[PDB]
DNA sequence: TCGGATGTATATATCTGACACGTGCCTGGAGACTAGGGAGTAATCCCCTTGGGCGGTTAAACGCGGGGGACAGCGCGTACGTGCGTTTAAGCGGTGCTAGAGCTGTCTACGACCAATTGAGCGGCCTCGGCACCGGGATTCT
DNA sequence: AGAATCCCGGTGCCGAGGCCGCTCAATTGGTCGTAGACAGCTCTAGCACCGCTTAAACGCACGTACGCGCTGTCCCCCGCGTTTAACCGCCCAAGGGGATTACTCCCTAGTCTCCAGGCACGTGTCAGATATATACATCCGA
């Protein structure tokens, strides 16, 4: 057996995830999921099907953005692994709910 | 007995996928409590803007929330995208 | 020669508390806060106008900018009293 | 003419400044009567949270320090008005881990 | 087998003239047979060559099975699955030197169309047949687009019901089968039934049930109704006005506030009239199916199929069910074990070679598995059940052409005992909409065959 | 009949600019410089960015502009950063960054 | 769409590079915000002081508070030129 | 007294305040020499100096007290350059 | 020799200041390189807001900034001013 | 002191008829010697009850140490500083008791403006006496806001030059000296030269220099001009056109850009004319003063000066030298200390006790200190320096009113040898155009005279 | 320090499906007159920002203990990364069905424009008490 | 101990509240183009269920290295007291500067008349994608 070091693999994933541009999540649960949410504020509703590709698109370049500030709170705490006090932390000076 | 017994459309954003998210964020290590946490986070953001497309949506009479209500809906909260019209 | 919103909302504090009075700075914090809110509900009602190809702004746009300007449990309160007046003011 | 609406907000005068800043070409007759509402309505919400903060302080006239901590305890009033500052109104007090 | 005969005597024809054609022969008549013995007539004549046959998965077997029993060696081989079909391609024979080694390839439609890369390497195919042409119906369907990068100098299109929903679907494959009379123009039949019949008659050949065998014995194709229970009736009120999410929402055990399924209303009235429980079972997301076990009998349709069944085992004959969906098959499976009888069944979820063996037992006739479920789609083309006798169609629709081919499952050379068919259905309901829409597409079907 | 366009020596619509500005009302009156002025402020922001991003298009090798590119000219740029601060280019990424052992 | 007068352009700084069709998209989303930027700015500054014209004096001052400082000072040098020329010629 | 206790005195009694805790002399000058790079030959109205000054002094109060947080998340009582950094560097700043 | 020697007047912003700022922050310790920090984001911040209240006007032909072009460059970079 | 005892007579009358007073005496005479005098004259037998004096800094010392030496024994005291005098408040004698003890109650204008509730408290004060009444010229300066709130059942008013800007002072004054005369009707004078003298000859008293005694010889104004130097013609084009800041801050050794302190240029061409090295010590930092230390001289005026002083020590008789700002002064202590001469010099920055004693060693004849600096509103009133002679203006201007007061300081009783006046200027300069202002300002001052 | 497991980095191809003209009109340009007034460029009175002073009096600056908080090091153990063998399930093809978006045609009601009123509000008169504002003593405190 | 603090009597005074004479704003009544809502026809997407592939998710086992706690040292920040100098200051003064109102012009409105653009749709020509192949470069463990 040839096993890597722990990190080694993780360093190449961010190299290959931080040169493509795909969208990294599956459509079909993204789909059920904003059907869900928009089920409360009006009933029977319909997408037109570029709406729902705004919204992923619109989303994931949040959560990408949250996260390159949750691993700065890491590393201010002399870290490599991100709690959630570091979400918490970034969204707090953010002012995202404050 | 049998059914079927559906899952939490949230649950639908997988363990994998938020970290190839974390991924493209930078990110090295993750903590096994990041993932419910992040799940309610994007529950929020979701409903804001959705919130604001279907009043954009329900103003016109139209029954088909469209790809410009939720780009005004983005434009109106700090967020503006191009690329959709 | 200078227009301000002082009597009226003197009289609505008279008309929710009998008896305080206001000072000249907090009446003055109470003036901008209120050519504040007119000022974001009528911008928005006309760019929302402009969205769709219509001239004219009617009270049921003055409807969703209150809802997207407002905030939640705020908006749904003054949104009916919004129709309110609206019907004692035709049905009259 | 705002008398048959029960409001103690200016219609008349409300028009005009709508009509003045010209947001548009024409403006309806429900209008000037529905924003002029909705504005008595969040007058009458801010001096109520403000009168209270006076009471407690053993006051009987309301102070800029009054409105800056009603606006400051409820949270959709301080969502609204999120990045206003108050002249001449403190901060609410608080403390963290410590004495 | 004369039928059969004068059924090799026109593809040597369509050999000759260098021409095209669309075998529509009769649904149960021994279509496959005849295909074998061209491929026999031709298999030693020089004839070798690129030979390539496309079929459904589950007739794929039964093909192979055939071809076992029929012809005493024609080199075969089933080219099925991915990445262990890589190794048998080659352990098939040469690349591209055709021998008498060189084994007949037998593929499904996903795998031609998914690698077509893979045989689109080969010489011009001498005979590509495709065994269902209403798969090719449309002529924007991206198996078509795949099935033109094969270079064939030949082709042939097996089918029964040529034509089920319109014209349009006889021109998209005209110009398939025979690029030659495509005429891309909205046709110009449109006295004109006669001008048809003038194109028609050179390739396309049918037969009939009746045909001479005595040996046919008849079916009886009869609408037994049945009336829509009280509780139904509640369902279908509360959803023809609303807040049926909310009333049934009563108890909404599961997934609070149910997504109001207030689509396409006929649709959510149609599994109503299939069994409520369809409806019920999704806004209370419990788990527990039918608690009485007999509410199964608030279900009218439910209640003229028990007894309809306790009548039929008065003798044994084997019946046949058939549903539009499968969560419907599956109450009835709960329904009867529950009792205790022991059913077989193969929808589309089931796999291949597990739904083939499972015939294969059920066609054993000691076992005493008579019950037979089966979901139209899934396996309603391509299955000899002569072991059943009585087809119940619980309910199908949109296309009537879908449920004939299921009866002939049924109905087939070999099945000695007469057939009845048994389509259930509710009187004065949704169902009848759809049963005279049916009707319609019948009378269109009639219309055809005037034509013939 | 020569076009405003090329009395002022632009490459932009003059005309179709001053509609655009007429239509919406922003104002009652618009004077006639202002669309010259506004055509002439949009053609060369409009050259600025497609400067760099075809600079960026060359350095990674190409001959065709796509939405990568213009991502990576605008985010390296200093006052572009700040002008699109908070905006998303679709189908572009982020560019590589990786701190300390992170 | 300005799609037209953004492809003269390019041939002028890059005579050999073409561009995506979804590329043209972003440029026309570009052109369009930057438009309504400057024209709401303008609207504003006129409003402020109670005038009814939007001059090439509004346009200076909005380009001054929307665009960044060393990218400002160019788009009036820009500008300023063009209205020269259509003035003088 | 001991190190530490006379702080949170300080603590109380300024957040019950309201008055400006800068000289004003002083940040007149400072704002009047940073216009002298925009503009010579400028006055400014008395309003307009006390208008900027509330202002700033908002700024900076807000700014040390997620300057703060920040602190205390690295499990510390003493705020250091590094947080002021820190939390800009999120605000957008 | 015995002449006026100015100070930059940055420094007018006194140690006691800034520690009265971070008490009403909330802050308990302070180092000793803060003061050296704050005085310079103070300046940032102080000469974003002035640059746009003097362009704010130059516009209307005035000599004077008055307390309303100071409102302006504030609601301009997202902070609202009530009161004046 | 004949002159004086018609002043006690005027002064005994005003206790008579209840009335209040405006003592214009000449400057340079009585007054003072004339205000201790009508003082024993009451505290003898009509004591003092709360008497209460109010003066400037430098005066108050003056004061006391006449006290010291003109009468024999007044209880008085000096009640000057904070803090400290709390103490003295009560070590001074009974609180309200006034008994032979009670001392004279002497304050400064700040003191009496800054905590006039302590004084508030005393009974009627018997007499308030404001040795400088053109403090109060001003009918909105806060001191006569604070001056009211004393319960005062007399008023009195010392002063030698009553209106200097106009007749707007008058009227303040008389309102407070007389509130009789309220005439808040902007007064009705606007022939009526004579209808003035009718009201003003009741209280105001006012003698001359030349009176009877010959004591002082004749004075002598004279105006001698200098020619502006090429150096500060350069200077003052480049401040006239522009770019001096960047002309001069060619070096700008620190302060980078000064400042353009383009300020109407009246606030630095005369700053120009008064030597160029104000202007180039801000804009160059230059931490060393002009080491060259000949680059005084090329400042004309200061060539012209320097001249008389050496023709001036020809005689050895001490000058008096006066300036409006204290860089000047500054400028011209530093030229002169490295040449070796001994100075003392006497601004507001310096202390009071400091500044007095400063005078006693001036006052010193042995002492060899012949040289004094002097600013104006510094120690221009108040202070007897008979030892020196004459009285050089380096430059004053804005009331004319304030460089005579400075002349009388050398000018007063006692004074034997006769005194010079050299008001220096520059000719065809900024300076004539304020040198005419002035000349306007006396004509009104003229035009006051001929009424008196 | 070598030798090995792979990992990315250069070079062969095809293969789309997109990029690249071409055309043909229709709606928007530009051009020419006319009208009204909206700026533009004056002339005047003022309230108002701009220097000196000058005191002066808390606050700032300086210095000195001395402890308590930051930071480095060390040990333990627990939770997360790497790789492998199943299991879904998304992710594709095919099959249907109205629903709801878009445009046009038609009339009735509704809002801009304009005359003649008149009672609302704004700037400026007074007047008194709820802010403060001071000492002066009982109570916590660490 | 020696240090911290609220409440309760004593203090003014000037800003909040009333009055006001008014004049220009907002009301009532009229007229009238042109927006509204409706109505209807067309028909282009949302969606809704079922069947196959294969790529991704999921579970699992080990092992290790990173988080977290404990201890020690030293340095720098805090509290206190004295002395200096600065902001909140009283006064001085000129020119400034800022919102006022003036006939005067020319510079934007429009109403129209046609040449000109542009946008949409119909075709090719790729070029950067992708897959197979080949070195050339790097983690890794001993
Ligand atoms: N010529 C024949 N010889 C022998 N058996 C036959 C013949 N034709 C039909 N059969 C029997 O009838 C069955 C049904 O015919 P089949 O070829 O399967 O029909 P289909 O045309 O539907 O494929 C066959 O499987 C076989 O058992
Ligand atoms: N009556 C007098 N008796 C004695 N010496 C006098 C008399 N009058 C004046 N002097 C002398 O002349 C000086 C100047 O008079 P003074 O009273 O100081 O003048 P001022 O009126 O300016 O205060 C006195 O200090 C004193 O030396
Ligand atoms: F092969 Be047959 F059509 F069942
Ligand atoms: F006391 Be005098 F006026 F010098």
């Amino acid at each position: 057996p040839h096993r890597f070091r722990p990190g080694t693999v993780a360093l190449r994933e961010i190299r290959k995830y931080q040169k493509s541009t795909e969208l990294l999540i599956r459509k079909l649960p993204f789909q059920r999921l904003v059907r869900e949410i928009a089920q409360d504020f009006k009933t029977d509703l319909r997408f037109q099907s570029s709406a729902v590709a705004a919204l992923q698109e619109a989303a994931e370049a949040y959560l990408v953005g949250l996260f390159e500030d949750t691993n700065l709170c890491a590393i201010h705490a002399k870290r490599v692994t991100i709690m959630p006090k570091d979400i918490q932390l970034a969204r707090r000076i953010r002012g995202e709910r404050a | 007995r049998h059914r079927k017994v559906l899952r939490d459309n949230i649950q639908g954003i997988t363990k994998p996928a938020i970290r190839r998210l974390a991924r493209r964020g930078g990110v090295k290590r993750i903590s096994g409590l990041i993932y419910e946490e992040t799940r309610g986070v994007l529950k929020i953001f979701l409903e804001n803007v959705i919130r604001d497309a279907v009043t954009y949506t329900e103003h016109a009479r139209r029954k088909t929330v469209t790809a410009m209500d939720v780009v005004y809906a983005l434009k109106r909260q700090g967020r503006t995208l191009y690329g959709f019209g | 020669s200078v227009e301000t919103y002082k009597i009226y909302i003197f009289k609505v504090l008279k008309q929710v508390h009998p008896d305080i009075g206001i000072s000249s700075k907090a009446m003055g914090i109470m003036n901008s806060f209120i050519n504040d809110i007119f000022e974001k509900l009528a911008s928005e009602s006309s760019k929302l106008a402009r969205y769709n190809k219509k001239p004219t702004i009617t009270s049921r746009e003055i409807q969703t900018a209150v809802r997207l300007v407002l905030p939640g449990e705020l908006a749904k309160h003054a949104v009916s009293e919004g129709t309110k007046a609206v019907t004692k003011f035709t049905s009259s | 003419r705002s008398s048959k609406a029960g409001l103690q907000f200016p219609v008349g005068r409300i028009a005009r400044f709508l009509k003045a800043g010209k947001y548009a070409e024409r403006v309806g007759a429900g209008a000037p009567v529905y924003l002029a509402a909705v504005l008595e309505y969040l007058a009458a919400e801010v001096l109520e949270l403000a009168g209270n903060a006076a009471r407690d302080n053993k006051k009987t006239r309301i102070v800029p320090r009054h409105i800056q901590l009603a606006v400051r305890n409820d949270e959709e009033l301080s969502k609204l008005l999120g990045d206003v500052t108050i002249a001449n109104g403190g901060v609410m007090p608080n403390i963290h881990n410590l004495l | 087998k004369s039928y059969q005969l004068k059924g090799v005597k026109w593809l040597i024809s369509l050999w000759q003239n260098g021409l095209n054609g669309i075998l529509a022969d009769q649904m149960g008549l021994g279509k496959t047979i005849q295909t074998i013995g061209f491929l026999s007539h031709l298999k030693g004549n020089g004839l070798d060559g690129p030979y390539l046959v496309i079929a459904p998965l589950s007739t794929l077997s039964n093909w192979f099975n055939e071809i076992a029993r029929f012809t005493p060696s024609i080199n075969a081989i089933i080219y099925h699955g991915d990445k262990n079909q890589r190794d048998e391609l080659r352990r098939k024979h040469m690349p591209k030197t055709v021998g008498p080694k060189f084994p007949i390839v037998i593929t499904s439609y996903e795998v031609a169309m998914n690698d077509a890369k893979r045989i689109l390497r080969h010489y011009p195919w001498k005979y590509v047949v495709i065994d269902e042409g209403h798969r090719l119906k449309n002529h924007k369907c991206k198996l078509l687009r795949e099935l033109k990068h094969l270079k064939m100098d030949n082709k042939l299109l097996l089918t029964g019901t040529p034509l089920q929903n319109n014209l349009s679907e006889l021109w998209s494959l005209l110009n398939f089968i025979l690029p030659d009379i495509f005429t891309s123009h909205d046709e110009f039949e449109s006295q004109v039934v006669s001008k048809l019949h003038g194109i028609l008659r050179p390739f396309i050949l049918r037969r009939m049930k009746c045909d001479v065998e005595l040996s046919l014995p008849r079916k009886k194709e009869i609408i037994m109704y049945a009336t829509m229970t009280d509780h139904q009736k509640k369902f279908q009120e509360h959803l023809v006005n609303n807040t049926l999410e909310a009333h049934l929402g009563e108890n909404a055990i599961r997934g609070q506030g149910w997504k109001g399924k207030l689509n396409n209303l006929v649709i959510q009235l149609r599994k109503n009239c299939n069994h409520p429980d369809l409806l019920q079972g999704q806004i209370d997301g419990s788990y527990l199916y039918p608690p009485v076990e007999e509410i199964v009998g608030q279900c009218g349709k439910f209640r003229l199929l028990e007894r309809l069944l306790v009548r039929l085992f008065a003798n044994n004959h084997k019946v046949l069910i058939f549903s539009q969906w499968t969560k419907l098959l599956d109450i009835m499976d709960y329904y009867f074990s529950e009792k205790g009888f022991e059913v077989c069944r193969i929808d589309g979820s089931v796999k291949l070679d597990e739904r083939r063996r499972q015939i294969k037992d059920f066609s054993d006739e000691k076992s005493s598995c008579s019950i037979f479920l089966l979901s139209t789609r899934a396996g309603g083309l391509g299955i000899n059940l002569t072991a059943a006798d009585t087809c119940i169609l619980y309910d199908s629709d949109w296309n009537p052409q879908m449920d004939l081919q299921a009866m002939d499952r049924c109905h087939r050379i070999g099945q000695t005992k007469p057939v009845h068919v048994y389509r259930l259905s509710t009187a004065q309901s949704i169902e009848t909409r759809v049963l005279k829409r049916a009707y319609s597409k019948l009378k269109l079907e009639h219309v055809v065959i005037g034509q013939g």
